[PDB]
């Protein structure tokens, strides 16, 4: 007599709710969006195959204009890039050179030791930035790589070096006087502050003793 | 509690759903966000440029999951030459009369003023009714120079065309110094194009400016 | 209260058109898949960068990079440090499941005066030796709807071959069909198991007679 | 614009269908009706405890009026009961005396043999009804009961006798000259033609050697 | 196919259910079939008669899953004496004025006519406003006899009462031969009752007739 | 067609009231259960006929009639020819499941000047020795809401006892409650596990002091 029009209206609704749930459902069964951290890595990988004008000892501004400025000028406190990209935080992030920072990957040697692919670990032990010379973050780290996958012996050489904001490259060498081991070069041109293309070198000639693509943690 | 509370329950529920509805309509629009499309498609292009050429020197790639090469002289001509149709579905002229583009220098080894900026004003643009593949343009290249001995301003006018074939506008040399501009569009952007200043005859690049549409 | 209730309907009728139009959007959304597209670029680029392993070798996880012979590609025994050489997704048998059909246009540029026609590779059968999993052996049917003297003809032949997980290569040779047919070869380098890049070639030199980009046909 | 009123009407209905199924469902989860063959057995069992006036050699009409007529008068072709119940088919059913008819139960002996409860089987071997004397359906049967539950020996005595429509009782005795075995009395006063209260007797005195409640098949 | 075929589908479906509905309403009515109730309850009674008495000699049983004995003088009196209420919910008088009952003999050892039938007509019936437990009746007992020497007909009138206490109507002796009728009702039937003809003084049964309500 | 469609509603609204009224009938129908009632009569009558077995014995299937000692009543080993002495329904533990509550009126006629009051037997616990299943041992709480000098009082006590499948008897004795309480005794002879016939008695003579018909209380 009264609910004769309502008893069904609530039904027309209880209806929509279902025709929708059967949608929100068919939705989840669809690949989600990709973490921006992924796209970033693509734009990187790609940007690395594209041609680049900056000559050795120079790196391009992170701005919209691919201007080239000398490595010795990034993060020195004075706007050197046309837009100042050489000084914005996203560039001078110390995120990489933070004490305790550690990067590892699987080292596959191609020139200085029997060793079959083993784990390499370059980790930062201390690092200061001289107040008047910001361009470089002088630091110290350790390079460790497994020896015998069975008894787990492992080599640990101490290193010294710095981190170049421009090239976004970590350059470490042995401390001088400790079995004259190896050095290591890691490029973080991979897009973010946690992935790098490291290569164990021979301090003397920076000749590649082995290579290992590293991740952070 | 009867004709009062049972009527405001079949209402506060109508909305309780009208929300969950538009809530999804949003999540959907988020994956169709055109701004995301071009931005991603744009990225695709950068890659297409690194890959070996998909088609011969003077041919247009129609893309898709089934590629087909047709002559560049067919892109936007009025005839459906490609199976998929690409050669005819994207024929919007970017640099059209009234539009202005500001270029930021970043590598200048030839311009007479080695200027910091360089404005590009499009005066007129007309397409020949029978040859849609090319739109003819008339442009004024403005420049604000300033030295010690003087302070000059320039607005050299030049003819030019835009080829839908490869989203590349060629601006014929303004001054009789054999220097012309050649900007090739992203394909999906249209609010930013790299502008190369070259020697028409040679086709030598000697000046790069990133042009942004002044909006 | 006939008004507030009879009008609360013109409000609901709206949601009806909305919910419907919303269905269309969910259809448009399924066509523009991101996690898929990104994968296309990854593979597209990795193809340029090129696996850092010599021919006939399998590159493992981008973290613990290392080379493995495709005779272990996907054999059942953990060979890589990250075991990426046994990761399910690498050895999805479904890529070349019997019954899968791939079509596409075959543009010829090498060993035949053929007009751009279509080829239709369809997997007939597929055995997988339980004592040697590294390979999917398979038979398939290759058809080519091409126009010749007059009208539409069909030049087809039966093929036998294999699928290699390591390279996601599918090789199909003619079943000795003495009519001289060009062996087809497809690589599923595109980030998915739906599309593949193929070429018709001479079994001997593997010289490329034609380009063929196939796509798995939908079953609906 | 048009289905705006229909799209929901079909819903108000798709509704009812459910509110009903959720009923027809709650229905089945309810004990079904009892087979009339059950009630019949009750009315019987009960009617057997109630007091009955018919004196030996007499049985009551099956009508609504519990009139008593002599046994020698049922099913003789002449309406003897006030209502004729002594002649209606439901009374003169030969269903019981049909050739091959067999009734069995578990015989538990109380007076003539060691034997521990065993299976008894009285089955009809032949039976004719003299055209001029319908009151009795003379017949022959066999009484068999297991001997050794282990090696399965079993006694089989042949019998002779008749079936009394009145008392609804089967009365069989041994054929005379075969190891002088037992006889058997079965009352089918249980309501239907398939259940009976049989008792293995000693022919001579009809004294109960053992009792077994039987069923047919 | 639109405003024609989509309107006759939301109709041929309205009925397709209106059937499944009344279909069940039937199966339900089948288990509530009152005729089944009494018929079964009637059976119950027969049993209640075999069981030891549930209550003392002069008490009324209220039945149910929780029994209670109250005095027969309380059944249908106007006061709710039983917890469950039986003593007051079933107070319908069966043999009421106008009604006729035909009895079929089946055992007659006393009646003067040893008749085949015996009609029982109820002339009047009145209940005392203050004593509901007993309804007084006036009845004519008709009889159709017929011998060789003559052919008689009789319609003896007699007083009598009906006690809701035990559904038993007692018809006081019509003729001064000390013979009265006593019919006790089923409890649930009321269209058939066994009628015992007895010697009032003794209470000796000497004639049984099954009385059916002549409808 | 606003009329044939707007009227086809006055047709549906009907089914709405119908379907509803129909709900009420399905409720009335659950109260009048036949297969249950019949069972009440069966048991009711069998009680008069009386099992043909001597006291403390179990009668088996109406077809293969035979007596079994209740020490096997329901012990786990097939003892009757028809195995009716292990038939699940005979040994439903649920009759006296811990937590079951039985109430009813206790009419006194033997050992107490009590006014018709109510008793409430409620099973506290129930163990069943795995090496002797023929009996359910149990503890229970007996309460009696009766009126005494003044208002409503409650005379309750704890009890211990057992349930015998064979006779469906439940015996509850007082837990030595030195207040002298009459042991209660119930038989579930009624065709179901819901109702039982009880009596208060002296543990010694088992003389009947009172009649008590209980019913299992609904949990809703
Ligand atoms: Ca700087
Ligand atoms: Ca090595
Ligand atoms: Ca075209
Ligand atoms: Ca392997
Ligand atoms: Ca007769
Ligand atoms: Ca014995
Ligand atoms: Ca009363
Ligand atoms: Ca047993
Ligand atoms: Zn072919
Ligand atoms: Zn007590």
């Amino acid at each position: 007599r009264f609910q004769y029009l309502v008893k069904n209206q609530n039904l027309h609704i209880d209806y929509l709710a279902k025709k929708l749930h059967d949608i929100e459902e068919e939705y989840n069964k669809l690949t989600h969006d990709v973490d921006k951290k992924t796209i970033r890595q693509l734009k990187a990988r790609i940007s690395n195959l594209e041609e680049h004008h900056c000559d050795e000892h120079e790196s391009e501004c992170r701005g919209d204009v691919p201007e080239c400025i000398h490595d010795l000028l990034f993060c020195d406190g004075e706007k050197d890039c046309r837009d100042g990209s050489d000084e914005d935080p996203e560039t001078c992030s110390l995120n990489i050179t933070h004490v305790g920072s550690s990067y590892t990957g699987l080292a596959t040697w191609t020139s200085c030791e029997d060793l079959n692919p083993d784990h390499a670990i370059v980790t930062i032990t201390a690092a200061h930035r001289k107040s008047f010379f910001p361009n470089r973050v002088w630091l110290r780290a350790t390079l460790s790589y497994e020896l015998d996958e069975h008894d787990h012996t492992v080599s640990t050489t101490q290193l010294r070096g710095f981190y170049n904001f421009g090239k976004r490259e970590l350059l470490l060498a042995p401390l001088k006087g400790q079995s004259e081991g190896y050095g290591v070069i890691c490029d973080f041109n991979l897009g973010d502050d946690d992935h790098a293309d490291c290569k164990i070198v021979v301090p003397s000639s920076l000749f590649v003793c082995a290579h290992f693509n590293a991740q952070r943690y | 509690q009867s004709h009062d509370e049972i009527i405001d329950k079949l209402i506060e529920r109508t909305n309780k759903i009208t929300t969950s509805i538009s809530h999804v309509e949003s999540l959907l629009d988020d994956r169709l966000d055109p701004k995301r499309i071009r931005k991603a498609g744009s990225l695709r292009h950068r890659v297409e440029e690194l890959e070996d050429p998909s088609c011969d020197e003077h041919e247009h790639q129609c893309g898709g999951d089934d590629p087909q090469c047709i002559s560049k002289l067919f892109v936007c001509d009025g005839h459906n030459d490609c199976r998929n149709g690409e050669d005819e579905k994207d024929c919007t002229l970017p640099t059209k009369a009234g539009d202005k583009f500001i270029g930021d220098v970043c590598f200048d080894h030839c311009t007479k003023r080695r200027p910091e900026h360089m404005t590009l004003a499009f005066e007129s643009s007309s397409i020949a009714a029978f040859f849609t593949p090319i739109a003819d343009l008339h442009v004024h290249i403005e420049i604000e120079s300033e030295t010690d001995e003087d302070e000059s301003e320039v607005s050299m006018p030049a003819d030019g065309e835009y080829s839908f074939a490869d989203h590349r506008l060629t601006i014929h040399p303004p001054e009789e110094d054999g220097l012309g501009l050649v900007g090739e569009f992203d394909g999906y952007n249209f609010d930013r194009f790299v502008g190369h200043i070259v020697h028409e005859l040679s086709e030598e690049v000697c000046a790069e400016f990133i042009f942004h549409r002044k909006k | 209260l006939d008004p507030r209730l009879g009008a609360n309907a013109f409000l609901i009728i709206r949601l009806d058109r909305i919910i419907e139009k919303l269905r269309t959007k969910l259809d448009e959304a399924e066509k523009i898949d991101p996690e898929h597209f990104v994968s296309e670029i990854d593979a597209r680029v990795t193809k340029i960068e090129g696996t850092h392993c010599e021919k006939r070798t399998f590159q493992c996880g981008g973290n613990e990079q290392e080379c493995i012979s495709d005779l272990l590609v996907c054999d059942g025994h953990k060979d890589c440090h990250n075991a990426h050489d046994e990761d399910p997704d690498v050895c999805d048998t479904s890529v070349v499941k019997a019954g899968n059909v791939f079509s596409g246009t075959s543009t010829w540029h090498g060993c035949l005066a053929r007009e751009d026609h279509v080829t239709r590779i369809t997997i007939t059968a597929s055995k997988r030796r339980k004592f040697f999993t590294a390979r999917i052996w398979l038979r398939a049917l290759v058809e080519s709807e091409l126009e010749r003297h007059g009208e539409n003809v069909t030049s087809s032949f039966n093929a036998k071959g294999y699928y290699n997980f390591a390279s996601r290569r599918l090789i199909l040779l003619p079943t000795d069909d003495h009519d001289d047919h060009l062996a087809v070869v497809c690589s599923f380098n595109r980030g998915d198991n739906e599309r593949a890049e193929c070429h018709r070639v001479t079994e001997a030199t593997l010289h490329q007679c034609a380009d063929l980009f196939v796509t798995l046909e939908e079953h609906d």
